[PDB]
RNA sequence: CUAAAACUCAAAGGAAUUGACGGGGGCCCGCACAAGCGGCGGAGCAUGUGGAUUAAUUCGAUGCAACGCGAAGAACCUUACCUGGGUUUGACAUGCACAGGACGCCGGCAGAGAUGUCGGUUCCCUUGUGGCCUGUGUGCAGGUGGUGCAUGGCUGUCGUCAGCUCGUGUCGUGAGAUGUUGGGUUAAGUCCCGCAACGAGCGCAACCCUUGUCUCAUGUUGCCAGCACGUUAUGGUGGGGACUCGUGAGAGACUGCCGGGGUCAACUCGGAGGAAGGUGGGGAUGACGUCAAGUCAUCAUGCCCCUUAUGUCCAGGGCUUCACACAUGCUACAAUGGCCGGUACAAAGGGCUGCGAUGCCGUGAGGUGGAGCGAAUCCUUUCAAAGCCGGUCUCAGUUCGGAUCGGGGUCUGCAACUCGACCCCGUGAAGUCGGAGUCGCUAGUAAUCGCAGAUCAGCAACGCUGCGGUGAAUACGUUCCCG
């Protein structure tokens, strides 16, 4: 191990909590129901790119933001999926439970969703390398984009001997505090195993 | 050992075993798994079959055996030497 | 861990709520004052008929998910191997790396 | 000490005597930390010689430093991919810390009963000329002037 | 001197490049050595491992970097091992079906228990059926079964060492080379000057936490200096920001200034100031990679294997066995001490079905009892021990040492036999400072003393992680040893 996750590491200066609720007594149960909320939306909906999904409880009330680079795909035009998005998450004991569901205004400039993207092109045919390539030059299109890192580590190409490769392009401090990395890892299926992707992403610096 | 407000601990399996062979004053030979119970002066004269972990050792009860459990007479481990 | 074991946890814990909050308790409470009458009473014997997994002293804390029984946290009901992994990850509120 | 020599320390003056030589004394004496158990043994073992000898703590104790206070040594040299027991100047203030860790071992392992007995005995023999101390510093003398030949290295 | 053959090999060779290595050289570093202090190796005990044993002594970990490790808590559970007793769409999920109103509970009996049986209770939708389970099934579950030489993830180590690369250019047929070498300097591939190189990236440093000084803000549960009431029992009480303290903001170290060395360059020596002077002290942070390092037993996972069992339930036992060996620690061998009496100073942390006080009962673990506290308030006592004062012991296998053993108890737990801790009485072993060899440590450090926490019903805790009390010696210098 050598590097910590972006996300911890600036979790109390730059970025901020995914969940935001109180509790003294309650805190177990809600954390029960919050991880059973993340795994259902995670579960549940794997065609559009889930950015993000953040939990407000108070008392009753919860309020599930849930951001995707695809709204319409996992909405439903007479509501039919906010209906299913809805029941199961009554079922999963939330008591009263709104969803918000949102999109990216830039679904390039997001880590998770140039990992996910990466990701399901290497799943399928296509040779890593294509895939970085695309990804990075995708991504420095975008304005505020500054520095890009993609790195896959696994049996690349269906290879027997595991490999790490990495692209690199602009600047990428890890190790400066106040400039914010957009961190993503995800895991591409293939039928030769599972291959790990990790995208950093440098968008200036906040004080 | 057993604090002495709880009194002292005799499983109820072997319990009514022994009221039951003692009521007509005859000492057949009687079976038990539980090596926890200590040893009541209604036990005087009964033989114990007491579980060892493979068979069961015969163990007769005298008056200078009471107050200690019937495990203490079923050694588990054998060792004979190197 | 096992499947079979994490489940067989909570059963001893839904167990444990259901004999040992009034059951196994007020047999404890006979037994603790010398002068309460405990040796007619059998409230040994009576609290020995009783199931073992009614005792808490049966439990076992496993984390919450994973299974691991040992390197257990009370606070936070998780393994170390997993406070761990989601602490990095800002998941608990509050808590970050030392330095002093 | 790849880098240079390391600075001193400036130990502080006694109270009751005033001087440098008592304090080095209850330093060396010092076990644990307990420096008021060092004190008293120090200032006790003074008293004694005292009342012995009739005069000032101070100047026994500088006769019997004199008396211990070494000054040639052997060090083990390895020169040209070899080793000898060459003699060595001492400097002054090596030989008075050698002169007073002499004299606190050897009256560690005197039989007088008591530690302020023992480092009594043991000052009043070196200002005299008797103790074991100044038996060693012959012997170290001694075994310095027999090495005499490795001198030119 | 002339000079074969059978047979056998798929190569033998020449030059040059990058590494690695040298009992080759040069320049440097690090408690590496040298100077010191305390230890281990000798004894008793705690713990782990090897071996042996056993029905099983579950499994993994083998120099640094395994061996008080996974295990931050093995009597049962844990548990994955053994004996025996049950069970199979299964201990637990979800889907396709047939029948239903019960599933579910609560008491009795038999059994070591699992379990079997007996007795009482019985669904709400709404006519289509849904929730429950029954059996019948059928997909299927379930494996701490194998492969860390198929893997992900996580971690150790070289090593917090200063190094590892790339773009363009240039040289060479090519592997490759330069840049990254040379002089100087630094903790540093840190920087300066040169230079077929010009730049860049990951590394170094800085940005973060704590700590040392001060300013502003700040007064409760925290202080009390000046004022009143206090009753001994004290900030205890009214009151007060003055001093601490608590926690917010800020200042303050930047070679900033001076003198001298220095290519007037980096950098270096000394001095003033300041609380702090030259990365102030300690942390968090571990580059490319190496060792097919460790982990299919946190978890996930490709492939193989079991599936009336290698799954699953229960009782008992085992992981605690012992002729030995190795390792890590604790207690000692005593007078720099043992015992008794008095007496003074900390920090940090924890507490709701928990901390738990006063009082009372025991000699003592402890029992009764419950004040007050989710806690700067109450409890852990007001907190300590080493320390200081007084008395005694008088160099002895002892008033040292406590092992071992006999008897009697307390607490937890359904249960202290195998296999808990503690308390009381008696018992009183080895041990006289420990061979070859070997380890840790440069200052609030070594040494020594006590306190707290996690795990935890109880503890094997002398272990681990933190907190403070008292607090040394030495470093001449890189020849030898290791990296």
């Amino acid at each position: 191990g050598q590097k910590i996750n972006p996300h911890g590491f600036r979790l109390g200066i730059t970025t901020e909590w995914k969940s935001r609720w109180y509790a003294d007594k309650q805190y177990k149960d809600y954390v029960k129901e919050d991880v059973a909320i993340r795994k259902l939306l995670a579960t549940g909906l794997e065609r559009a790119g889930i950015a993000d999904v953040e939990i407000e409880r108070t008392r009753d009330r919860v309020r599930v933001d849930i951001h995707t680079a695809r709204p319409g795909i996992v909405i439903g035009r007479r509501g039919t999926e906010a209906d299913r998005i809805r029941a199961d998450l009554e079922k999963l004991t939330g008591k009263q439970v709104q969803l918000n569901i949102l999109e990216v205004k830039n679904p390039e400039s997001q880590a998770q969703l140039v990992a996910q993207g990466v990701a399901e092109q290497l799943s399928n045919r296509v040779a890593f390398r294509r895939a970085m390539r695309k990804a990075i030059q995708s991504a420095m299109r975008q304005p505020n984009v500054k520095g890009i890192r993609v790195q896959c580590s696994g049996r690349l190409g269906g290879a027997e001997m595991s490999r790490s490769e990495f692209y690199r392009e602009g600047r990428v401090p890890l190790h400066t505090l106040r400039a914010d990395i957009d961190y993503g890892l995800y895991e591409a299926k293939t039928t030769f195993g599972r291959i790990g992707v990790k995208v950093w992403i440098y968008k200036g610096d906040i004080v | 050992p057993r604090s002495l407000k709880k009194g002292p601990f005799v499983d109820d399996h072997l319990l009514k075993k022994v009221d039951v062979q003692n009521e007509k004053n005859t000492k057949q030979v009687i079976k038990t798994w539980s090596r926890r119970s200590t040893i009541i002066p209604d036990f005087i004269g009964h033989t114990f079959a007491v579980h060892d972990g493979r068979k069961h050792v015969p163990v007769f009860v005298t008056e200078a055996m009471v107050g200690h459990k019937l495990g203490e007479f079923a050694p588990t481990r054998t060792f004979k030497g190197h | 861990a096992k499947k079979s074991k994490i489940v067989k946890n909570e059963q001893r814990r839904e167990l444990v709520q259901r004999y040992a909050e009034r059951r196994a308790e007020l047999k404890r409470t006979i037994r603790d004052p010398a002068s309460s009458p405990e040796r007619r009473a059998a409230a040994v014997s009576a609290l020995q008929r009783l199931p073992r997994d009614s005792s808490p002293v049966r439990l076992r804390n496993r984390d919450v998910v994973d299974g691991r029984p040992r390197g257990h946290l009370r606070k936070f009901g998780l393994s170390r191997v997993r406070v761990r992994e989601m602490a990095h990850r800002g998941e608990l509120p509050g808590v970050r790396k030392a330095s002093w | 000490p790849r880098k240079g020599p390391a600075p001193k320390r400036p130990l502080v003056n006694d109270p009751v005597y005033g001087s440098q030589l008592v304090t080095q004394l209850v330093n060396k004496v010092l076990l644990e930390g307990k420096k008021s158990l060092a004190e008293r043994i120090v200032y006790g073992a003074l008293e004694q010689a005292r009342e012995k000898t009739g005069t000032d703590p101070v100047v026994t104790l500088k006769r019997a430093l004199d008396n211990v206070k070494p000054a040639l040594e052997v060090r083990s040299r390895r020169v040209g991919g070899a080793t000898y027991q060459v003699p060595v100047e001492v400097r002054p203030d090596r030989s008075t810390t050698l002169a007073l860790r002499w004299l606190v071992n050897f009256s560690r392992q005197r039989r007088e009963k008591t530690m302020v007995e023992r480092l009594a005995n043991e000052i009043l023999d070196a200002s005299n000329g008797l103790g074991a101390s100044v038996k060693r510093r012959e012997d170290t003398h001694k075994m310095a002037e027999a090495n005499r030949a490795f001198a030119h290295y």
